């Protein structure tokens, strides 16, 4: 009998629907992540940042250290038997 | 032709005192006259519908309204449920 009016009611439509939560979850989730692995700082110097540098990062991640700690467990009692027997 | 004069002179006289004098009829026992312009003049009305369609019933039409100006208390009923029509759209 009269204009019945559902073509412009998502005023109040744009809360209840369920991809809202994940569009306001991922503008929140996206600004503030760094581009493209800016602020990286790929060098720093702490006396010992240069070993973990080198041994300990992703890329090379090789048993190597290991070795060298085993070798320093080689370098350690050996000279306590110079000391002890 | 006296056949044809005679016989056209009875025609057209022999009703003539049904139709130029109204001395309404001899040979017919009822009276003539209500009959066809007392009785039947009525007749179309007593034919037809008497004092609606023959008077004619010149009408007025039944104003018919808009929705007798209220829009508050139905908009925002049209208003929330189109909310639940576009949950369910």
């Amino acid at each position: 009998v009269s204009t019945l009016i559902p073509p412009k009611v998502v005023s109040s439509k744009n809360i209840g629907s369920a991809p809202n939560a994940k569009r306001i979850a991922n503008v929140v989730h996206f600004y503030k992540s760094l581009p493209q692995g800016p602020a990286p700082a790929i060098k720093a110097n702490t006396r010992l940042a240069r070993y973990k540098a080198k041994y300990f990062d992703g890329d090379n991640a090789s048993g190597k250290p290991l070795w060298h700690f085993a070798l320093g467990i080689i370098a350690f009692g050996y000279s306590m038997e110079y000391y002890f027997h | 032709q006296d056949l044809y004069l005679r016989e056209l002179k009875d025609t057209k006289l022999a009703p003539s005192t049904l139709q130029d004098a109204e001395g309404n009829v001899k040979p017919w026992n009822p009276p003539q006259k209500p009959n066809l312009p007392e009785l039947e003049l009525q007749g179309p009305e007593a034919l037809k519908a008497y004092t609606e369609q023959n008077v004619e019933t010149a009408h007025v039409a039944k104003e018919s309204e808009e929705g007798e100006s209220e829009p508050i208390e139905e908009d925002w009923l049209v208003l929330d449920d189109a909310e639940e029509t576009k949950e369910s759209h």
